[PDB]
């Protein structure tokens, strides 16, 4: 289990979290 | 960074959603 | 940009949005 | 389940904090 978040993961992690909000990238 | 931070090593969520918007 | 969480992608997910929780699996 | 939800479909923050714990 890889609790790393790289990549197109962490892209993924952050349109999950942010909703509404957006992110920048 | 927010690659320092969540890739390099481990992040919590509330540590990722600081880096929303 | 995959918006799916399969695998261990969810497993993950959830070790990151579960945090002191825990979560089963 | 989690899978319908989350695996098959896109499911938000929300839905996936409800099968915490």
């Amino acid at each position: 289990v890889n609790q790393h978040l790289c990549g197109s993961h962490l892209v993924e992690a952050l349109y999950l979290v942010c909703g509404e909000r957006g992110f920048f990238p | 960074g927010i690659v320092e931070q969540c890739c390099t090593s481990i992040c919590s969520l509330y540590q990722l959603e600081n880096y929303c918007n």
